[PDB]
């Protein structure tokens, strides 16, 4: 899972 | 080839893009090697819009290195910086 920033 | 590159993104508030990677993360998208941050997403009418793109790698943010920096540890710097986020990626170029 990637992360939003 | 590869490329060094300053890129400013200015928080909105958030950055408007993604990444996955670190030590102790789950890989990449982009090189089964590199326990790299690499910039996976950008939000297309965001921040980051034209300046970031997919595969990019972050090896600097705000004069803090990211070069083999644990997953954890660069969610939250980049999480926490307010304002204006100066970064320094590595972008591969077509040969």
């Amino acid at each position: 899972l990637d992360v939003p920033v | 080839g590869s490329m060094e590159i300053r890129v400013r993104v200015e928080k909105d508030p958030e950055l408007g893009f993604s990444i996955s990677g670190g030590v102790g993360g789950r890989g990449n998208p982009f090189r089964p090697d590199d326990d790299g941050i690499f910039v996976t997403r950008v939000q297309p009418e965001g921040p980051a819009s034209k300046l970031l793109q997919p595969g990019d790698k972050i090896i600097q943010a705000n004069g803090y290195s990211f070069i083999n920096i644990e997953h954890g540890q660069a969610v939250s710097l980049l999480k926490t910086f307010q304002n204006t986020v100066e970064l320094i990626i590595v972008r591969e170029v077509s040969s």
